[PDB]
């Protein structure tokens, strides 16, 4: 409990680990550490009753998250691992349950079928795009189609627990926490044309309350960098 | 294998017309049923298609306002409803089955639609 | 020189055939491995991980996540019917389409068991009871809660434990996997009663799939391009 | 939209020869093209479902060329069941356009 | 029965890909397939439930003739050669039959005439990385990925033709060789739409029934 | 990705070097080539990064037919068999097709019917010196060495035909094996002008632009 | 006889095969060998001698030997570059015709460092003071001798050494090797003050080539005869 | 290459040959074997046992 | 991969006219633009050439001391004037391109001078 990283502390009180393998380290390449590593906390989103999920592209939320995100326009590669702590704080009256995947390269799709997504829709710097409980017309030239039943991806979102992931039950459980390795075909990659990693959550089972208590539930997710080094002078 | 589609009707202007046309060889739930119009002065026109597994439809502008189109899972069969008719609405019209998001495979036969008095 | 004799099935290209052939770039060097995690040797490892069942399907509900939620609310009677599905391959049952079931059917014949897990996603103040009964093959559906309990059944009490278990043979009547109200709901004030069940799939044992083919899944009529 | 302009509607020639019917588009289309065939009893049919490649069952005396805005068609062989309506259709944005007809007809 | 499910055994089966046809005398027939795995349904579900591939690669060519109706007096004619050049990534490519980027040294082909048995050759992993990566999430154009460009294919006649129009289909056979798999992924559900990209649109989870009970 | 770069795996590639035709009944069809590396500009600037090579030499050809028109009634031919006479340097020369040198016992030669796998034939380091030059500065006329002078080929049918004119094209594939390079030099820079000679036609040193800034 | 069968891939020619052949002169005992000064066992020792690069290139020097002298003139300006230029590959940059610059055309991707060697080519009597600043990828050319002197670089004194290296990595913004004037130059009576400086260029470390390919420079319509 | 030569009787087909052959279907790992009762390994000890002979035909 | 000239011209005795050669498709600093000259009466009749990369030209003895052909690479183009115009100076002239030292590949169209009053 009440771990610390540099200048920033988070109290908690299990752990699914990527593949079974921990984040290790890999012209000649240093690396940054104190500069870097500490507890980058994301705005908090409300689950509410007509909620239908949400998504994070991973290099991209730090992105303008300063002394880290300052590192990104002096260096042109590096490979980097995470650790992703997400807790929503409910009461004993409340009722849901969220999936808390972390999918390695996940192409999106498209709402017309001959062209490919903008840049704008598919990642906001530290702000959650979020999925739809509906069709996205096939007029929309440059939209992400977000039904939520096929996650984005063309697949069964039901079968999407082959990734590593944790169940929040709000009857019996508090928060996840996720340790995610550098996972890639090449050992140094574009970090301005790639996001190798994306979060999502997806409510299952909705959001229900009687009436008297808060009608949303906030999600706090925070991500910390491990194994952080770039190719340089 | 194959598509079937209703017969030829006559109405006044002002009423309205429902075809039909019924797929059949396949799982009717998976592909997407669309409905193209021939006036016999020019080429074809489309209309709209319809996403059967979750009853989304979407429309060209140039027949929004007026088209319908149902489907039913039981039958296997897929609707197209005409209000208000004028006599620019007499035309001929065909159901495809649009595969490979572009290219349309199996048509029907045609129903032919006449507006009189 | 050397005598040689051609035999039948010689300048034939039969395309299930292990030879050997010449390489078209050799002096090219290729790139040498590296360690890349999450390596996969076996399919069967791809089905021993859990996948949600949709339940729910009811001809509505497939175009939604309603799919997976099996409805719970406190009635009147006296022992009622929650869910139930069975277990006959193929026509259209609801373990087609999971994570298990879409590997299952690159294969002719297969024969193993199943890890039938349901989860109770409702609040931490609600009490109740549910029974989860397996009909082996030969025997019917079971008409009541009475002769259901007389057969193999685990009593699952949702506030003592909110996950219960349930192993069941499954290979190519054929079985029941029904589950029935044994007390109703019992819930405070300023407490929804309305809660959800939800089900995960898995392969206890190794399974044993034999003679491939292909999947009826995925068609095709022209060339993608 | 685009507007898919077959100019001529009424080709006609002899049995035996080359024929060519062209399809010129409003902008750049991108290889997207499909041609499609209406016999004068009603039944419509695809021919070609990119520029040059054919459907599967169709004979080999149809091809296609083109590159940006205009596209042709090309039956080498003319023969008696080829009488009937011919299509374009771009497959690039929406919604999806399709050209005039072009009606065929024995010359002598 | 508890091997019939390892990778060598799933992946490693022959596929046709690619069919098309061409004619000598033309002077527009001649073949051209660049090498992918994203044109044939059957296929690309097998290798789209991995991230990443590394495999070795076999093709063999099944190619025949036809005799096209010429004009007259006595058609013979000898037997028939045909050349298959494959062009690495970053190769000259060409743009009619008779070219000069057919004899540049550097672009490996074979030759072979009517009535033996097919040509197989055979080509390693050929990419700067160390996976083919079937799903890429980025840029260079959206999702495309060049690292992973195995080559291309192009085919054509070298005997000179007087008498008689000869057109030849070529149908290529796909075979994977000591196939390594990284990160598993769930199969696909809806039908493909396009080849380069991973469009769709959206379907029902499953078949429908009447009644939970 | 360190073996890419050396000599073997820089100039042991095939390349097509040579291609005639000749027709049978005309007497003047048979082919002829000296063996020369001199012809193809880009086979000639890797072999002029050295001033002393030795190799050993491989060839490979490429013999297809064509039924040229002929009057009427039936044509019907069997198999057709070519001749490919090597003469070693300081041998006779053929003045036309039917002559006493294609019969010499010291000419080796190869026979070969239509249908098969193409005649290769391999010639060792043939010179009298201990490596060939690709650049003499002196005489014998200036610049040509009589000492590097490796042979010629001469080709023609050997069936006598009746009924009809069959013309047939070889191309010749040479590939140099076990190399051995001596003295290297500068990679030329302007375009190639003659064969024989090393002449040229002056040109800038490189690609210009606007500012030095 | 002994029976054989043949796979496909039989009787074809595949131009890149290494198999054995009969010989057409058996019988004749070759010359034997000798030793040659200057054998060469591998394509990266051409590359790493040195060669004088043509930077002055100004549309109208490429006809002559003044490609190669990069002009200093004692200005009076305070801060004013003399020259600069990128380390785009391939886009007719001034490292392109050279010795290495030719061999790296050869192959299709390659990867290592270069030296960069200036010599002062001026009287023996002055005195001066040089930038040599290199801007990484993604860093802008500097539009100052300010902020070029923050990033890496060398103050070359003319006086005191009259060649100075500077090591840069080039792989296939890429990079700039601006050059800066720091003081000006200082000169006795009767000696001029318009100098020169060369750049030598070479391969530091040893480089990676793969995916050998053919060049762009030469080429051919007609056979020369 | 290797220098091989044909003997005649190369290309044919004789009926009664014992030559390999190339399986049509690897890589399928058949059922293993059982037992049961009652194997035969010749054909004499099929005749090795009793048989009611027919010795009144008599024509009906 | 092909050459462009200019359009025909007309011009008075004693005046001057300037042509083009316009080039696409290669790098134009590497080849050798030649020009010759054909008069209608008799055969082809060769004028000179210009190497670009160093603006030198070379004239034949029998039009020294009248034609100037100029370059430039910045249009890729290639000029020449003829001063001191006469009635034999109306003639077509190509340009070509010298390739492998005595071979003319590539040619022009020919643009038509002729000189009246």
């Amino acid at each position: 409990r009440s771990i610390t990283l540099g200048n920033s502390t988070i109290t908690t009180q299990n752990v699914v680990v990527g593949y079974g393998v921990w984040p290790e380290y890999l012209d000649q390449p240093t690396q940054p550490d104190v500069a870097t590593c500490r507890f980058y906390t994301l705005e908090s989103v409300q689950w509410m009753k007509n909620s239908a999920g949400w998504w994070w592209k991973l290099p991209d939320a730090l992105s303008q998250m300063g002394l880290f995100g300052q590192n990104m326009q002096y260096h042109y590669l590096g490979r980097t691992g995470y650790t992703i702590h997400v807790q929503c704080n409910a009461s004993k009256f409340h009722q849901g349950c969220l999936l808390v995947v972390c999918v390695p390269e996940a192409e999106m799709g498209c709402s017309n079928l001959n062209n490919t997504p903008e840049f704008s829709e598919l990642s906001g710097g530290d702000s959650a795009r979020m999925f739809t409980d509906t069709q996205v017309g096939e007029s929309n030239a440059k939209k992400v189609q977000t039904a939520v039943w096929n996650a984005g991806m063309g697949v069964g979102v039901g079968n999407l627990t082959i990734f590593p992931h944790q169940w929040i039950n709000l009857r019996t459980n508090n928060s996840a926490t996720l340790v995610m390795p550098y996972i890639n075909s090449v050992p140094m990659d574009n970090m301005f044309r790639h996001n190798n990693l994306t979060l999502m959550i997806i409510p299952f089972v909705p959001l229900n309350y009687s009436e008297g208590s808060s009608p949303y539930v906030p999600i706090t997710v925070t991500i910390a960098p491990m194994c952080a080094e770039y190719n340089g002078l | 294998v194959q598509l079937q589609q209703s017969a030829a009707e006559l109405a006044r202007p002002g009423a309205s017309v429902k075809m039909s046309c019924k797929a059949s060889g396949y799982t009717f739930t998976t592909y997407t049923m669309h409905w193209v119009k021939q006036r016999p002065g020019q080429g074809l026109e489309w209309i709209g298609y319809i996403n059967p597994s979750s009853r989304y439809t979407e429309y060209n502008q140039k027949f929004k306002d007026k088209t319908t189109l149902t489907a039913d899972k039981s039958s296997s069969t897929a609707y197209m409803q005409l209000s208000s008719l004028t006599f620019e609405d007499s035309a001929v019209y065909y159901c495809a089955r649009r595969s490979e998001a572009d290219r349309f495979v199996y048509w029907g036969q045609g129903t032919l639609v006449t507006v009189s008095a | 020189g050397l005598p040689v004799m051609t035999t039948p099935g010689s300048t034939q290209f039969l395309t299930s055939d292990d030879f050997q052939s010449p390489s078209a770039m050799p002096q090219f060097d290729v790139t040498p491995e590296m360690q890349i995690p999450g390596r996969v040797n076996n399919l069967m490892e791809i089905a021993e991980v859990d996948s949600v069942v949709p339940v729910n399907n009811t001809e509505d509900n497939v175009s939604s996540l309603k799919a997976y939620q099996i409805p719970v609310q406190s009635n009147s009677d006296n022992g009622k019917q929650v869910f139930g599905f069975p277990l006959q391959p193929g026509a259209n049952n609801v373990l087609n389409r999971t994570l298990l079931g879409e590997i299952l059917n690159y294969y002719t014949h297969w024969s193993g068991s199943i890890k039938l897990t349901f989860m109770f996603c409702g609040s931490a103040m609600a009490t109740g009871k549910f029974l989860l009964a397996y009909s082996p093959p030969g025997a019917g559906v079971p008409k009541n809660r009475k002769d259901a309990m007389l057969g193999t059944h685990v009593i699952w009490d949702v506030g003592l434990q909110s996950s219960c278990v349930l192993c069941v043979p499954w290979i190519s009547a054929a079985g029941y996997v029904t589950c029935w109200y044994q007390t109703n709901i019992v819930v405070p004030a300023d407490v929804q009663s309305s809660c959800d069940i939800l089900c995960f799939v898995s392969a206890c044992n190794d399974f044993s799939v034999r003679m491939l083919k292909d999947t009826p899944f995925i068609r095709q009529d022209t060339f993608y391009q | 939209d685009i507007q898919m302009t077959q100019t001529k509607s009424s080709l006609s020639a002899s049995l035996g020869d080359r024929v060519t019917i062209s399809c010129r588009a409003s902008q750049d289309i991108s290889n997207y093209l499909n041609w499609y065939q209406q016999k004068p009893d009603g039944s419509v049919k695809l021919l070609i479902y990119y520029t040059s490649t054919l459907h599967s069952g169709v004979p080999s005396r149809f091809s296609g060329s083109g590159s940006g805005t205009d596209y042709s068609l090309t039956i080498n062989s003319l023969e008696q069941e080829d009488i009937a309506t011919y299509f374009c259709q771009q497959g690039n944005t929406f919604p999806f356009t399709f050209g005039g007809g072009t009606k065929l007809e024995i010359r002598r | 029965s508890r091997s019939e499910s390892s990778i060598e055994n799933f992946l490693c089966r022959s596929a046709c890909v690619y069919y098309a046809t061409y004619t000598n005398n033309s002077k527009k027939g001649f073949a051209e397939w660049v090498i992918n795995t994203r044109q044939v349904a059957q296929l690309r579900r097998k290798l789209e439930l991995f991230t990443y591939l590394r495999f070795d690669l076999e093709l063999t060519f099944v190619i025949t003739s036809a005799q096209q109706p010429s004009t007259a007096s006595s058609v013979d004619a000898p037997v028939q050669t045909h050349q298959i050049m494959y062009v690495p990534p970053g190769g000259p490519v060409p743009t009619k039959v008779k070219d000069y980027a057919w004899q540049t040294s550097t672009n490996p082909s074979v030759f072979w005439t009517e009535g033996n048995a097919p040509p197989r050759m055979s080509i390693p992993f050929i990419s700067i990385g160390n996976a083919y990566s079937c799903f890429y999430d980025g840029w260079t154009v959206y999702g495309i990925n060049t690292l992973n460009n195995m080559g291309t294919l192009y085919m054509r006649h070298v005997n000179e033709a007087g008498q008689g129009p000869i057109k030849s289909t070529v149908r290529i056979y796909f075979k994977p060789k000591h196939v390594k798999a990284w990160v598993p992924r769930p199969p696909r559900l809806c039908q493909y739409e396009k080849q380069k990209n991973v469009n769709f649109s959206p379907i029902g989870v499953t078949t429908s029934r009447t009644d939970i009970i």
